[PDB]
């Protein structure tokens, strides 16, 4: 049972601390998005309509 | 979704290409591959479905069951090779690949555009369920078991495959995209009595009907480990999948033809729950239990209000999960016992701590234990039914006691209390068997960090 | 930020500090300590964090559903043109959501911050929430759980035949 | 403001920190019962600050700090209330469980398994300040059901005794029978104000809310061992004299008196709910003194005291009086 | 044991008699209820339907449904 | 398992039921079946219908959380006579 | 059905007319899925005859799959024949009898009147 | 290939996705034609998806 | 323990003239 | 004897021969390697890097855009003294009701 608790909480953080960093390098470092009104003749794609850059690499890259 | 059709067909040159020994692994790599992949079909909108093409879309609905179903396979191929370790190294990748071809016919039965594809999958999905549970079965009942199953389905099947060819001959098409647009108010008439009745008959066996849920706990506990999970977790949830596609051509005449169904199963979920105080064997006891979660189901269908089909989408993804986990651990029980009997292994604290941690967990989480999903879905259902007929609360609410007291009952004899004393063969716990229960319960713990995703066509 | 005039407040009137006793009041103490030891690290790393973000500006926008013709001018069993009434209906109908959502927060925040005499001052809030809830009920209630503008519209066209046999009958 | 709340959640995340310390251990623990202590030792501490800056200017406020789901008209938002009740009972708890856990170093000092009942306490006390600190009935039932499953892991603590596990599923069974009546009220006020937020709830303000009430009234019998609906506290000395010192004296009984004295705004405008309570009430506080006259257990006896005080809770919420409830339950 | 659970599960129908007595109880107990919950929740939604296509049924607050 | 030692129908003539008193391991006179009424019993013995908490706790039993012992006739009711169920015990009043 | 349409042409597999319709490809989806049912014919032949399943018969495998894909081309060409011969008589039919026919006036939804059936 | 097996299904999902974005190319008769998404050009941009 | 399969008892259900 | 059968074998434990074992297989190393497959694919792939991906979905079925709307338009009818909800939701200068 200990050699359990220790490989699953091991095989969790192994893509838990280095992701958890990687969010952190993102909101710290790349940074949330702002608010703007739609200029004129501007169309965007539609990975620029959400706030959070990960949603905006998701809506870009897999939808 | 051809992007898993294809995948979970390149499955069966994976498996049977394999060599000797790789044959678990591949297939649990290359599976849980495509569960992480299905994640995919969260691009939903709050106004269209996530359409394909002419043959498959999938809604917020399909989806959630889908990501179940592509979830389902690698936990059942970690459930079923213990007891599978002896066997023919030729009738191991059959049973790999009967899994392989249920999972198949259950993505694309849940990503069916027009209901008679949906039908054909539909009742595909009983052939590769009836070689396991007559083939790979493990007591003397199971071909019994494999009549029960088959003839009341198809019992209430054929008929509506006829009633889904007169509205090929009267609507004009049976896509599910077309007859949310050109459904016309169904009158009052024997004849469109006879037409719900045809269209409902069949999904009230598979979901189950109390009164035609005797199939149930004779096909649950007479197949393999793997049967069980499939049959509690997604073959009791096509009924209720395809009630929530097929009453939307069944307005007005569901809202006074439904009544007694309504009434069937408010008693079937008090009734049964009363049966789950007095089993003697432990899955019968889990296959009671899911005809008593399943009546709610009914139910919040037929009463058709938002909250009662957002309670019954979560009801099933929850009681899917809650279900296979409870299977899991009566097999942890009987692989070890090899008897079904509840009273006979008590006091399995002492022994299996951690693995008594996670029956405290499903024996919880089976009674709707907050903020789970399992109480969010069963909460919705009965808020929504409050709002239909304000006595109804009432079996709401003794149901929400007799929930409790065979969910603590199974707690309490199979884990608390003396000790057995002419058993010892309790060995300790896989780590097979502790990855299984969290892969299990995990997903459903992490669901009630954000169960939007999991909450119908109509969030 | 947010937009002051959807989400209103009154003007914050507090009162000043009389000292009358003698003891000092340990909640200036403990204020200055929370300022010295935690708010102001607090100040300074998201400072730090507002430098690291200004060097890379950029926007999303507020996807503008621009309007379609609705059920009313859709021509009977013809999808190319009712699909598009739905979506906006379908939409049009989760904004309406929104707006009882926001009229909900209205309410609860004017009974928290009017306190003990919730139940005068929060007139114009319980009025506003009330006719809402009358529009809701009048336009999205009772239409079941496979809705569509073909329901919405048969109830529209109900109430408008209640309406008008109304204004018949005392006429 | 930046002040009041900021300490408040820091008490209940202070809490569920030796959670986190105690399911993510490798070795064994060098004294885990003094550091669990010391955690709620440091919480009481904390917590008296929101304590003395209501005591002096009357500052409530609501803590609506995520939003969690929408049910397309109702937001369900992780929503704490720190209002007159939670200031002056969470200082209380936490006081009486601090004295509780260094109460149970002594006792509990035979058990092996001292690491994994502290944990269980500590869990039973982040339920209960949930149930406490709720804005609205699905966090409040939240806390409801954490504190009734706490009360299961707790009388069937020494799970062997055959008794001790029946008296456990007895308690389930009457708290189960209140969740019938706190479902029905739940389901009365989305049904009939489209709210779970207590907020909407008193500024509404029902006038023929008498099918909640006794759905409250039921949840209160169910979880604060009233009459009818009482012998699981008499049996709920089965589990160790620690749980039935802390759960079933001063924290756990005391929450559905806590339901009723939250729903003040609307049993101030009940006259038969008022009487409905009051011969309960009554009846509850005759029944269990009386019934405490002739015991020889001592466990028994000091738990029918406390179901008579309960009794005498629901006398004084039947006079239209929950100010003086509430400072009995903090006395 | 094994005699036991096989006298309460497979071992029942093949035990089966129908005469007056059991026709009797299972007709009684098992459609018996269901037509009173009928009766039940079909006076009162009767009652409730016809309060509320008059609209003396009061309904101001109610949209969630 | 073989099926002589499983359960069968009700018995008529004393020499079945003697063979079936053979087969459930009791005495003979002691051999009580549960009626022909035809609710589904069978042959099953009717044991004398009280709880297990009135059994003699100081024997050193088998199973002593049931107070049950290895191949005794169990009753139909069992974990309904259990300790964590209804107790029929004697009472003083 | 078409026993009118297949009388005076008879024992024709393909008739001339039939090759002013687009051929199926090499590549269609359905002549592909008769191809795996030869590849399965020859699986199945060395699984009944205790041969090895991928080893032997490459000739006899290969020939198999060429037998099925040549069949399946002229099925797939009747097949798309005889549903364009469907499609024609229907549509020369609705343009020969203009009174069995008439375009239906498909009114709004600002006139047609559904009844509103409410849930509750 | 030492590996050879471990590139069925990854290779399979490959196929899938092609097959996908390939038939959501047969489907494009509407291909900036709704009476919503509907829009000039912008330049050097001939498809508004793909 | 292990799994059940048919043996001369089940199988001579199959093999007079009827069934 | 009636139909001649093998002896009926043991129920084996793995952990006789192999103490190291997880329960997958009685070879260890393929035994291990199953181990790291399920954890690593299962946790370091789906529960970890999967509730990452659920965790930022754009704005799943419009949950927040369409509260942003209501921050516009409830601004474009509180200023206007247009009411906030009309208890009519299309346009009853183009509806035809039957006469009667
Ligand atoms: C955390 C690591 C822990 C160890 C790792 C292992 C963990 C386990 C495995 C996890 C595996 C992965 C799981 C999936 C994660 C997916 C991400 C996710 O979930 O995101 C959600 C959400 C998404 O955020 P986002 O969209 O990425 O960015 C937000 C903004 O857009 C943008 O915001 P921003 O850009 O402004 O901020 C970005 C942020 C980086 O981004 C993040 O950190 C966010 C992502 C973290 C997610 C972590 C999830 C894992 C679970 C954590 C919680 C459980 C831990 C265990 C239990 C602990 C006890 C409870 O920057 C910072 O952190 C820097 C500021 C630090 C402030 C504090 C210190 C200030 C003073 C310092 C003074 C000293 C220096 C002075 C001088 C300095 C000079 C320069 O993130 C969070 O919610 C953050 C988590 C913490 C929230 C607050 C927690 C306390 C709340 C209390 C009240 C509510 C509860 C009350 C309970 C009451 C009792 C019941
Ligand atoms: C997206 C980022 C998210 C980050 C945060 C993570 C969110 C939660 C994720 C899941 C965490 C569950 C982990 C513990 C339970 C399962 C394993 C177990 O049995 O552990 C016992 C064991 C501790 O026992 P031990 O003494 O060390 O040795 C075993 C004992 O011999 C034998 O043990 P025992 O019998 O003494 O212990 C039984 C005891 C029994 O205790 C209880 O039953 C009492 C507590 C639960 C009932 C009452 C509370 C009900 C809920 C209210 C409070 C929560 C919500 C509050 C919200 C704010 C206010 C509204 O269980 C516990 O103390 C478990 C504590 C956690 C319970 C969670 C609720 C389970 C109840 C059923 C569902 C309830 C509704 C859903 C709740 C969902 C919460 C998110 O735990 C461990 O050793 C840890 C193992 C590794 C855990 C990995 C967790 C992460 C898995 C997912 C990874 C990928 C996602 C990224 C997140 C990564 C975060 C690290
Ligand atoms: C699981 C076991 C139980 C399953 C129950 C299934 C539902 C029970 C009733 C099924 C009836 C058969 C299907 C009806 C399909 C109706 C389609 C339709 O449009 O009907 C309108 C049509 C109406 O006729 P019409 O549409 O041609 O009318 C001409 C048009 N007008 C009205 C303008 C004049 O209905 C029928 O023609 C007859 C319907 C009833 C059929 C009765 C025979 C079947 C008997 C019951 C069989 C039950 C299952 C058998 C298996 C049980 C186990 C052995
Ligand atoms: C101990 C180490 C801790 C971390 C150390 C390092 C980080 C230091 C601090 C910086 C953090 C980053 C910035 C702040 C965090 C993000 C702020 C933010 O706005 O995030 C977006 C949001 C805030 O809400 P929101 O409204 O912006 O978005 C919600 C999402 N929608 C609207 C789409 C539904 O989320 C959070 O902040 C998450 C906080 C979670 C805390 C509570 C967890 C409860 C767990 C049980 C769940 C079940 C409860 C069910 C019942 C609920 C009530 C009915
Ligand atoms: C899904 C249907 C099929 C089922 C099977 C699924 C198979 C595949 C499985 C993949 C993983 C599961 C998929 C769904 C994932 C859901 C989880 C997820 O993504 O969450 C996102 C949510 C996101 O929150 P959110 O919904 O508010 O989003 C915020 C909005 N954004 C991110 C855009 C800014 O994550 C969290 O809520 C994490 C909050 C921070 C971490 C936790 C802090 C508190 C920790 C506990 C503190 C103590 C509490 C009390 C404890 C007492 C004792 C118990
Ligand atoms: C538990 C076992 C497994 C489950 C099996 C199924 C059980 C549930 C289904 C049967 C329940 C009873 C029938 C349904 C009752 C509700 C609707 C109904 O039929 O009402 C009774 C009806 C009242 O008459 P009225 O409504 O005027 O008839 C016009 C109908 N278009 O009354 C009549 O018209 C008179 C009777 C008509 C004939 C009845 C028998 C044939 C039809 C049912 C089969
Ligand atoms: C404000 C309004 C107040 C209204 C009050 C009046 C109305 C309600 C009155 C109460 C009715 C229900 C409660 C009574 C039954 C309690 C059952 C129970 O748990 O009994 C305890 C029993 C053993 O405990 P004990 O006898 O103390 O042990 C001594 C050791 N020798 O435990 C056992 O033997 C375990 C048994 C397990 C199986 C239980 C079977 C019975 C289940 C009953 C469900 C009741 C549901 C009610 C639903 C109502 C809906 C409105
Ligand atoms: C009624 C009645 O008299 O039944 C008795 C009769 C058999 O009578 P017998 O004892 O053979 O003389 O029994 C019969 O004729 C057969 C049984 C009668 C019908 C019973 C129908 C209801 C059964 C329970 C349904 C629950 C759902
Ligand atoms: C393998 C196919 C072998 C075919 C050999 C040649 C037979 C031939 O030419 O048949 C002609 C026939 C079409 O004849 P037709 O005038 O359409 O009449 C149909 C029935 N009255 O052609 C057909 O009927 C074509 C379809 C034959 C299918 C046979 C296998 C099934």
């Amino acid at each position: 049972d200990k050699r359990f608790l220790k490989l699953l909480r091991f095989y969790i953080l192994l893509t838990g601390i280095p992701v958890v960093i990687g969010i952190t390098l993102i909101n710290v470092f790349i940074g949330e998005a702002e608010l703007a009104e739609i200029p004129e003749g501007y169309v965007p794609e539609h990975w620029e309509y959400f706030k959070h850059p990960i949603s905006r690499w998701i809506a870009r890259t897999f939808f | 979704m051809l992007k898993y059709i294809i995948p979970t067909m390149m499955l069966m040159p994976l498996t049977w290409l394999s060599k000797n020994s790789m044959i678990w692994i591949n297939t649990t790599l290359h599976s849980l591959l495509i569960s992480l992949t299905s994640l995919l079909l969260l691009n939903q909108f709050g106004d269209n479905s996530l359409n394909f093409s002419l043959t498959f879309f999938s809604d917020s609905l399909s989806t959630p069951l889908l990501i179940l179903t592509m979830w389902l396979l690698p936990l059942m191929l970690m459930a079923s090779q213990h007891h599978l370790s002896k066997e023919n190294l030729a009738r191991k990748k059959l049973f790999i690949s009967m899994l392989i071809l249920l999972q198949l016919f259950l993505i694309m039965t849940f990503t069916a555009t027009e209901l008679i594809f949906f039908y054909i999958m539909f009742e595909a999905t009983l052939v590769p369920t009836l070689i396991i549970i007559t083939r790979w079965g493990n007591q003397t009942e199971r071909l019994n078991a494999g009549l029960y199953f088959l003839f009341y389905t198809l019992a209430g099947s054929l008929p509506l495959l006829v009633a889904l060819i007169y509205i090929q001959n009267t609507m004009g098409s049976l896509n599910f995209l077309i007859l949310q647009y050109w459904v016309q108010p169904m009158p009052n008439s024997w004849s469109n009595t006879f037409m719900w009745l045809a269209c409902m008959m069949a999904f009230m066996v598979k979901m189950p009907l109390y009164g035609l849920h005797l199939w149930l706990p004779k096909a649950h506990v007479e197949a393999p480990i793997a049967g069980s999970m499939v049959l509690a977790a997604i073959l009791l949830k096509l009924g209720g999948y395809g009630m929530m596609r097929i009453t939307l051509l069944l307005n007005p005449i569901t809202d006074f033809m439904a009544y007694p169904f309504i009434m069937l199963s408010l008693w079937g979920m008090i009734m049964t729950s009363s049966i789950c105080l007095r089993q003697t064997d432990l899955k019968s006891l889990i296959a009671y239990s899911s005809v008593s979660h399943m009546a709610l189901v009914i139910v919040a269908i037929l009463i058709q209000t938002p909250w009662s089909y957002m309670g019954a989408t979560a009801l099933m993804i929850a009681h899917g999960l809650t279900s296979s986990m409870l299977f899991c651990l009566a097999n942890s029980n009987y692989e070890r016992v090899h008897s079904r009997t509840m009273i006979l292994a008590r006091g399995l604290q002492t022994l299996l701590p951690l693995m008594a941690a996670w029956w405290l967990l499903a024996s919880l989480t089976n009674l709707a234990l907050p903020p789970s999903i399992n109480l969010i879905g069963e909460l919705f259902v009965v808020m929504s039914t409050f709002s239909w007929s304000n006595i109804t609360i009432i079996l709401m609410g003794l149901n929400m006691v007799i929930t409790a007291l065979y969910s603590l009952y199974m707690l309490i004899t199979t884990q608390r209390g003396k000790h057995t004393h002419h058993i010892n063969n309790i060995l300790p716990s896989f780590t097979r068997e502790n990855a299984l229960m969290s892969l299990h319960m995990l997903p459903l713990l992490l669901l009630s960090l954000n169960p939007k995703i999991i909450l119908g066509p109509l969030y | 930020s947010w937009d002051k005039d959807v989400y209103p407040e009154p003007p914050r009137r507090t009162p000043a500090p009389s000292p009358q006793t003698s003891l000092p009041n340990p909640i200036t103490y403990l204020t200055k300590a929370f300022d010295l030891l935690v708010d102001r690290p607090v100040t300074l790393v998201r400072e730090f964090i507002e430098r690291q973000h200004a060097k890379n500006k950029y926007y999303y926008y507020h996807r503008e559903f621009r309007r379609v013709p609705d059920i009313t001018e859709c021509h009977e069993k013809d999808v190319l043109c009712m699909f598009e009434a739905e979506m906006q209906w379908k939409r049009d109908y989760k904004v309406d959501q929104e707006i009882v959502n926001i009229i909900q927060e209205r309410l609860k925040a004017c009974q928290q911050r009017e306190g003990e005499s919730h139940r005068q001052n929060c007139a114009k809030e319980l009025q506003q929430f009330t006719q809402v809830v009358k529009a809701y009920q009048d336009r999205y209630h009772d239409l079941g759980a496979h809705y569509s503008a073909r329901k919405c519209l048969a109830k529209q066209k109900q109430r408008m035949l209640a309406e008008r046999k109304a204004t018949k009958e005392a006429a | 403001m930046n002040l009041f709340s900021s300490l408040t959640l820091v008490t209940l995340i202070l809490l569920t920190m030796p959670i986190a310390a105690i399911n993510f251990n490798t070795h064994k623990f060098t004294n885990y019962p003094l550091y669990v202590k010391t955690t709620i030792s440091c919480a009481f501490i904390t917590s008296m600050i929101p304590t003395m800056m209501f005591i002096h200017t009357g500052q409530e406020m609501i803590i609506s700090n995520w939003h969690w789901l929408t049910i397309q008209t109702l937001k369900l938002s992780l929503s704490f209330k720190m209002d007159f009740f939670s200031m002056m009972f969470v200082p209380v708890a936490l006081f009486v469980t601090w004295s509780i856990m260094e109460f149970s170093m002594w006792y509990m000092h035979s058990d092996p398994n001292i690491n994994q009942f502290f944990k269980y306490l500590l869990l039973f006390l982040i339920t209960m300040l949930i149930l406490v600190t709720a804005n609205n009935l699905f966090q409040l039932f939240i806390g409801w059901e954490g504190v009734g499953i706490m009360s299961f892991l707790l009388i069937g603590w020494w799970y062997g005794r055959t008794d001790a596990n029946t008296a456990a599923l007895q308690a389930i069974l009457y708290n189960r029978i209140g969740d019938i009546g706190f479902i029905l009220a739940m389901a009365w006020f989305l049904i009939n104000l489209n709210t779970w937020d207590l907020q909407q709830i008193f500024m509404l303000n029902p006038n023929d809310s008498n099918l909640p009430l006794m759905g409250l009234i039921l949840a209160a019998t169910g979880k604060s061992a009233q009459f009818g609906l009482h012998p699981w506290l008499p049996s709920a000395m089965e589990g160790p004299t620690p749980v039935s010192a802390l759960l079933h004296s001063s924290t756990m009984v005391v929450a559905g008196i806590f339901l009723l004295i939250r729903f003040y705004p609307l049993t101030e405008n009940n006259k038969f709910g008022q009487s409905i309570m009051l011969c309960l009430g009554a009846m509850t506080t005759l029944f269990t003194a009386m019934c405490a006259l002739t015991q020889n257990d001592i466990k028994k006896i000091i738990a029918f005291s406390t179901s008579s005080q309960l009794g005498l809770m629901m006398v004084t919420i039947g006079i239209n009086q929950p100010h003086l409830a509430f400072l009995h339950i903090c006395t | 044991l094994i005699r036991w659970t096989c006298a309460r599960s497979a071992n029942v129908y093949p035990n089966f008699r129908p005469n007056t007595k059991t026709s009797l109880l299972g007709a009684l107990f098992g459609i018996g209820p269901l037509i009173f919950w009928y009766y039940v929740f079909k006076t009162d939604r009767d009652r409730k339907e016809k309060l509320i296509q008059e609209g003396k049924l009061d309904r101001t607050f109610n949209i969630s449904y | 398992i073989t099926k002589d030692m499983l359960p069968g129908p009700y018995p008529k003539t004393p020499e079945e039921r003697a063979a079936a008193a053979k087969k459930y391991n009791m005495r003979v006179e002691d051999y009580e079946p549960y009626p022909d009424d035809g609710m589904g019993y069978g042959d099953y013995p009717k044991l004398p219908d009280r709880s297990q908490q009135e059994r003699d706790p100081w024997y050193d039993w088998d199973h002593p959380d049931l107070r049950l012992n290895w191949g005794e006739p169990m009753h139909w009711d069992l974990d309904m006579y259990i300790r964590n169920r209804v107790d029929t015990s004697p009472t003083p009043v | 059905m078409m026993t009118g349409r297949q009388a005076r042409a008879p024992l024709q597999f393909l008739p001339d007319e039939a090759r002013s319709l687009p051929p199926p490809k090499l590549t269609d989806p359905r002549l592909a899925y008769i191809g795996f049912l030869g590849y399965c014919s020859g699986l199945i032949d060395n699984a009944i005859r205790r041969r090895p399943v991928l080893s032997a018969g490459l000739h006899r495998q290969f020939l198999y799959i060429t037998s099925f894909v040549f069949v399946g081309y002229y099925l797939l060409k009747r097949q798309d024949y005889m549903y364009a011969v469907r499609d024609h008589d229907m549509f020369s039919y609705i343009k020969s009898h203009p009174e069995d026919f008439p375009e239906k006036d498909k009114k709004t939804y600002r006139e047609v009147f559904e009844e509103f059936h409410p849930v509750r | 290939r030492d590996h050879w097996i471990h590139v069925l299904v990854p290779v399979g999902f490959v196929f899938g996705y092609y097959l996908d974005r390939k038939n959501d190319e047969k489907l494009a008769a509407f291909r900036n034609k709704s009476l919503l998404y509907k829009r000039e050009l912008k330049p050097q941009e001939e498809v508004t998806w793909k | 323990a292990r799994q059940w399969q048919p043996d001369v008892e089940w199988a001579e259900q199959y093999g007079g003239a009827v069934m | 004897l009636r139909w001649q059968e093998d002896p009926e074998p043991e129920d084996e434990n793995l952990y006789e021969k192999n103490p190291d074992s997880h329960g997958y297989d009685k070879d260890p190393a393929v035994d291990v390697w199953n181990m790291r497959v399920v954890f690593f694919f299962g946790f370091s792939i789906v529960l970890v890097l999967g509730s990452t991906f659920v965790a930022y979905l754009p704005d799943y079925r419009m949950q927040e855009w369409a509260r942003r709307e209501a921050e516009r338009l409830v601004k474009y009818r509180e200023a206007h003294g247009l009411p906030l909800m009309e208890s009519n939701c299309f346009d009853p200068s183009k509806i035809q009701l039957p006469e009667d």
